[PDB]
C-alpha cells in the first residue's frame, strides 16, 4: 500500500502547488479539496484511519465549506488583483520562493540521518484514540471545548451584520 | 492516567475559572447585564485566588501527563489571575462607553485567563500548544473587539495572521521532536539520546518551537508584530497581552527548558544568546524615536523579554535563574500593570470609533496628578532604577548573567538599559510639562486605587524586597 | 581649538550611533503584514542554519 | 494489509466499485455530450454564522465521535468528563439561542 | 514498508509551499488558505510521527491541530468579511496605516 501513499503524496504536492499559483480562488479551493483528499489517502496508507476520516469529515468537509461560503457570499472572484498578476512576475515570485527553498533544503537536511525502523502495518483504530483521548487527555478535550467556544464567541462578535436582509450592498463603513 | 479525587483539589483555579466562564455565559444569555457579568467575573477570579491558596494547602502533584501543579505553577497562575482582575477593572470604564455588546469581553478575558492557568500548569507538549492557543484566540477577540475602529481591526488582522503562522511553525516543530523522540512529555524529549544530544531532527524541531514561542515573547526577528498589536488594540487588551500572555508563555517556556535535557545543548543556548542579545539591543534602540506610548511599551516589552531570555540562558548553571525570573516577572507585571492602567484610565471611555485613541501623555500632571505620579513611578520601575521592584529584577538578572559568565549578554543588558532610560525618563519628564489643550464613576475610582496599590507595591518591594524573595523561593518546583 | 569640546563629541558618538541604528531599524517596521511573515521566514531560516552549523 | 486473501478481495472490490462508479458517471456525461445533435453586492453574515456554528459544533461533535467508540472501555470518569463537555457545549448552544444568533426571522 | 523520512519530507514540502503562498500573495483569503495548508502540513507531520512509533498521541495532536484550524479559520474568515464590509477590498498591503 506504499504505492498509494506515493501517488497521494505526489498529487497532494501538485494540488497545493496549483493552489499557490492559481488566479481565481474557487478552483484554488477545489484543488485544496483534492489536496486534503490526497492527504486523507496518505493518512489511510499509514494506518491513521481516524485521521483521514476527520480530514474529509471536517477539514475537507467543514473548513473548505466555510471558505466557499465566504467566497460565494461576498461575491469575490479574485478581481482587482487578478488583473495585476503580480505573483506571475520574477521580482515577486523569485525571492520568497528562494527563501522557502532554502528553508526546505535545510529542513530536509535535518530530516535525513535519522534512524528509520519504517512505517509498519497495525492500523491505529479509533477505539484506541478514544481510550487515550478520554484517558490521559481529559484536560485536552475540556480546554479544546473552551477553545472552540472562544472561537465561536469571537467570530460571532466580529462577523455579525447588525443590519437586516439577505441582500446587502458593499456600502463604505456600513453608513 | 486516571484522575483521582485527591487530584481534584489541584485543578481548583482551572475548574473555578471554567465554571465562572459558563456561569457568565448563562448570565449573558439570561439578562445581558454589564455590571452583573463584570461582578461575576471578578468574583470568579477572586474565588480562583482563594482556591489557589487551598491548592497551596495541598502538595505538588502530577495529575495527568498533561498537567503538573507545584509552586512554579501556583505563582504564575496567581500572576495570571491578578493580571486578569486588573484587566477587568481597567476594562469596565472603557466598556461603559461602548455601543455594541459589552460582556463577551469578560468571557474572553476569563477564557484567556484559563489558558494562562493551563500554561502555568503545563507539563506536556499538548498542554503547551493548547494553552498558547487558548491565549491567542481570546486575544483575537479582545484586540479586534473595537472592530469598527480602523487601527483595532488592522492590529487584529496582523496578530491573527502572524499567530496562525507561529502556531503552525510550533506545531511542525513539536511534530519533528515527536518524530525524533517517541514521547510528548517535557522530561522525555531527550532521554533516548546520550555526546549525541545534538540530533539534527530534534534541534530543527526545537528551533521551529523557538520561532513559534519567540513570536509570542516578541523575540527578534519575530518582534515586528509587537508595536502594531500594542497600538491598535484597546488599552485593557494591551494590558492583558503585556502582562498575562507573556508571563504564561515565558513560564511554560522555562518549564520546557528546565525539565527537558535539551537545555544542556551548546547550540540552542548559543542561538538563544544571539536572540536575546539582538532582542535587547533592537528593542531598546527601536523605542528611542517613539512618541506613542503604546508602541514604546511594545518595544519595552521586547527589551524586557530579552532580559528574561538572558536570565533564562543561565538556568542550567546558576540554579537561581528561576527565582530571578519570578522576581523580575512580578516586577514587570506590576510595572506594566500600573503604566497600562494609567493609559486605560485616560483612554476611557471608548468615545466611538471615529475619535482618536491617542494617549497624549504631555501635561498629564495638571488635571490628574495621581495618575501622572503612578505613571512616572512605573517609568522609573521599568527603567531599572532603584526604590522600585524593576531594579530588584534587574539586579537579579544581572547576577544571573554574571554568575554563569555571560559577558556579552551582561554588556548587552547594561548598554540596553542605558539606552532605555533615555526614553523612560523622557516620558516620565514629559508627563510633567505643560500641555497646549486638553471621571467620578466608582469603578473609575476602583481602577485608580488598583494602580495606586500597584505603585505602593512597587515602591515597597523596591525599598524592601525580602517578602517577594521569600514567597518566590518558597514556590520551588520539582527539580 | 577647544571652544567646542572634542572629548564630549567623541563620547557622544555612542549616542549618534544609537540614533542612527534606531533610524535604520525603524525602516523594518513598515507596517506591512507580508514583510512581517517574510521576516518570520527569514528568522526561521537563520535559526535553523545556526543550529545546523553549530 | 495485502496478504489475508479476503480483506484484499474486499479492498479490490471497494477500489473497483469507486472507479467504476466514477467511470459510469463519466460515460453518462460523455453520452450526454456526444449524442443528441447540435443546432457591488454581498449576501449576509447569517450564512457565515450558521456555517461557523456547523464547523465549531462539528469539531465538538468529533470529540463525541472519538468518545462513542471507547464508551465502555472508559469508566464513569469518562462519562463525567463527557457530561461536562456536553454541558458546556449546551451552555454555548443556549447562549446562541438566547442572544439571537440562531434565529432567521425574515 | 515506508520510511519516516519520506513522509516528513512530504510534510516539509507542503509546509514550505504553504509559507510561499502565505508570503507571495496579497489576497488575505489566499493568505488564510496558505495558513490552512501549513496547519495541514504540521498535522500530517504529527500523524506520520505518531504512526511511526505506534502511538495514538499523534492522532490526538492531529485532533487538537484541526480544532485550532477550525476555530482560527473561522477567526480569519470573520475578520476577512469585516475587512470586506469596511474597506471594500481584500488587499492586505492597503491596511498598513500603523507604521513604525
Amino acid at each position: 500500500m506504499e504505492f498509494a501513499f506515493y501517488i497521494c503524496g505526489l498529487i497532494a504536492i501538485l494540488a497545493t502547488l496549483r493552489v499557490i499559483t492559481h488566479t481565481n480562488p474557487v478552483h484554488a479551493l477545489l484543488y485544496l479539496i483534492i489536496s486534503l483528499l490526497a492527504i486523507s489517502g496518505v493518512f489511510f496508507s499509514l494506518g491513521a484511519y481516524f485521521a483521514g476520516a476527520l480530514e474529509i469529515i471536517v477539514y475537507a468537509g467543514a473548513i473548505m465549506v466555510l471558505f466557499v461560503f465566504v467566497v460565494m457570499m461576498l461575491n469575490l472572484g479574485g478581481s482587482e488583483i487578478e488583473q495585476e498578476r503580480q505573483w506571475l512576475k520574477p521580482q515577486v515570485w523569485i525571492g520568497p520562493a528562494i527563501l522557502s527553498a532554502i528553508m526546505l533544503v535545510v529542513i530536509v537536511y535535518a530530516i535525513l540521518g535519522v534512524n528509520d525502523q519504517g512505517i509498519d502495518g497495525t492500523p491505529i483504530s479509533a477505539k484506541a484514540v478514544g481510550i487515550t483521548l478520554f484517558g490521559p487527555y481529559v484536560l485536552a478535550v475540556e480546554l479544546a471545548s473552551m477553545l472552540l467556544l472562544a472561537g465561536l464567541v469571537v467570530a460571532f462578535h466580529v462577523g455579525r451584520e447588525e443590519r437586516a436582509g439577505e441582500v446587502l450592498s458593499n456600502r463604505k463603513d456600513d453608513s | 492516567m486516571t484522575i483521582t479525587p485527591q487530584n481534584l483539589i489541584a485543578l481548583l483555579p482551572l475548574l473555578i475559572v471554567g465554571l465562572t466562564v459558563v456561569v457568565v455565559m448563562l448570565s449573558i444569555a439570561w439578562r445581558r447585564n454589564h455590571f452583573l457579568n463584570a461582578t461575576l467575573s471578578v468574583i470568579g477570579l477572586n474565588a480562583a485566588l482563594v482556591s489557589l491558596w487551598f491548592v497551596g494547602q495541598a502538595g505538588a502533584m502530577d495529575v495527568t501527563p498533561l498537567m503538573r501543579v507545584d509552586g512554579f505553577a501556583m505563582l504564575y497562575t496567581g500572576l495570571v489571575l491578578l493580571a486578569s482582575l486588573a484587566t477587568c477593572t481597567f476594562a469596565y470604564p472603557w466598556l461603559e462607553g461602548y455601543n455594541d455588546n459589552k460582556d463577551e469581553f469578560y468571557l474572553l478575558v476569563l477564557i484567556a485567563a484559563l489558558g494562562g492557568i493551563l500554561l502555568a500548569n503545563a507539563n506536556h507538549l499538548a498542554s503547551l500548544f493548547l494553552g498558547i492557543e487558548l491565549i491567542s484566540l481570546p486575544l483575537f477577540g479582545l484586540v479586534g473587539y473595537a472592530f469598527r475602529q480602523k487601527r483595532s481591526l488592522e492590529a487584529s488582522i496582523k496578530y491573527t495572521i502572524l499567530s496562525a503562522a507561529a502556531s503552525s511553525f510550533l506545531l511542525f516543530g513539536m511534530a519533528l521532536v515527536y518524530a525524533q523522540s517517541g514521547d510528548l512529555s517535557f522530561v522525555a524529549l531527550g532521554k533516548n539520546l546520550g555526546g549525541m544530544l545534538n540530533e539534527p531532527l530534534l534541534l530543527a524541531g526545537f528551533g521551529l518551537m523557538i520561532v513559534g514561542l519567540g513570536f509570542k515573547l516578541s523575540l527578534v526577528p519575530f518582534h515586528l508584530w509587537t508595536p502594531d498589536v500594542y497600538q491598535g488594540a484597546p488599552a485593557p487588551v494591551s494590558t492583558f497581552l503585556a502582562t498575562a500572555s507573556k508571563i504564561a508563555i515565558f513560564g511554560v517556556v522555562m518549564r520546557l527548558f528546565l525539565y527537558a535535557p535539551v537545555g544542556d545543548s551548546e547550540a540552542i543556548r548559543v542561538v538563544l544568546a544571539i536572540i536575546a542579545f539582538a532582542s535587547i539591543i533592537f528593542g531598546n534602540l527601536m523605542a528611542l524615536s517613539q512618541t506613542n506610548i503604546k508602541r514604546l511599551l511594545g518595544y519595552s516589552s521586547i527589551s524586557h523579554l530579552g532580559y528574561l531570555l538572558v536570565a533564562l540562558i543561565a538556568l542550567q548553571t546558576g540554579e537561581m535563574s528561576m527565582e530571578a525570573v519570578g522576581v523580575y516577572l512580578a516586577g514587570y507585571l506590576f510595572s506594566s500593570l500600573g503604566a497600562f492602567g494609567v493609559v486605560s484610565l485616560m483612554s476611557s471611555p471608548y468615545r466611538g470609533p471615529d475619535a482618536d485613541s491617542l494617549f497624549s501623555y504631555r501635561g498629564l500632571f495638571w488635571h490628574r496628578p495621581i495618575l501622572a505620579a503612578v505613571m512616572t513611578v512605573m517609568m522609573l520601575s521599568l527603567a531599572g532604577i532603584p526604590m522600585t521592584l524593576g531594579f530588584i529584577g534587574k539586579f537579579y538578572v544581572l547576577a544571573v548573567g554574571v554568575q554563569a559568565h555571560l559577558w556579552w549578554l551582561v554588556g548587552a543588558v547594561v548598554v540596553g538599559s542605558a539606552i532605555g532610560l533615555y526614553y523612560y525618563l523622557r516620558v516620565a519628564v514629559s508627563l510633567y510639562l505643560h500641555a497646549p489643550e486638553q471621571p467620578s464613576n466608582w469603578q473609575y475610582s476602583a481602577g485608580g486605587i488598583v494602580v495606586l496599590i500597584s505603585a505602593l507595591l512597587v515602591l515597597v518591594l523596591g525599598v524592601w524586597p525580602q517578602p517577594l524573595i521569600s514567597i518566590v523561593r518558597l514556590a520551588m518546583p520539582l527539580m | 581649538l577647544l571652544k567646542r569640546d572634542p572629548l564630549n563629541s567623541m563620547m557622544n558618538i555612542p549616542a549618534v550611533l544609537s540614533r542612527f541604528a534606531g533610524k535604520g531599524l525603524l525602516l523594518s517596521e513598515n507596517g506591512y503584514l507580508r514583510w512581517y511573515v517574510a521576516s518570520m521566514s527569514i528568522g526561521a531560516v537563520v535559526v535553523l542554519a545556526l543550529l545546523m552549523v553549530l | 494489509m495485502s496478504t489475508s486473501t479476503e480483506v484484499i478481495a474486499h479492498h479490490w472490490a471497494f477500489a473497483i466499485f469507486l472507479i467504476v462508479a466514477i467511470g459510469l458517471c463519466c460515460l453518462m456525461l460523455v453520452g450526454g455530450w456526444f449524442l443528441g445533435g447540435r443546432a457591488r453586492l454581498r449576501l449576509s453574515a447569517k450564512f457565515y454564522l450558521v456555517a461557523m456554528f456547523f464547523v465549531i459544533f462539528d469539531v465538538e461533535a468529533l470529540y463525541l465521535f472519538a468518545w462513542s467508540t471507547s464508551i465502555r472501555e472508559s469508566g464513569w470518569v469518562g462519562f463525567v468528563e463527557a457530561a461536562i463537555f456536553i454541558f458546556v457545549l449546551l451552555a454555548g448552544l443556549v447562549y446562541l439561542v438566547r442572544i439571537g444568533a440562531l434565529d432567521w426571522t425574515p | 514498508m515506508i520510511p519516516l523520512q519520506h513522509g516528513l519530507i512530504l510534510a516539509a514540502i507542503l509546509f514550505v509551499l504553504g509559507l510561499t503562498g502565505l508570503v507571495i500573495r496579497r489576497n488575505l483569503l489566499f493568505m488564510l488558505i496558505g495558513l490552512e495548508i501549513m496547519i495541514n502540513a504540521s498535522a500530517l507531520a504529527f500523524v506520520v510521527a505518531g504512526s511511526y512509533w505506534g502511538q495514538t498521541d499523534g492522532q490526538v495532536m492531529y485532533i487538537l491541530a484541526i480544532s485550532l484550524a477550525a476555530a482560527e479559520a473561522s477567526i480569519g474568515l470573520a475578520l476577512l468579511l469585516q475587512l470586506h464590509r469596511r474597506r471594500q477590498n481584500l488587499n492586505i498591503d492597503s491596511v498598513s496605516e500603523m507604521r513604525g
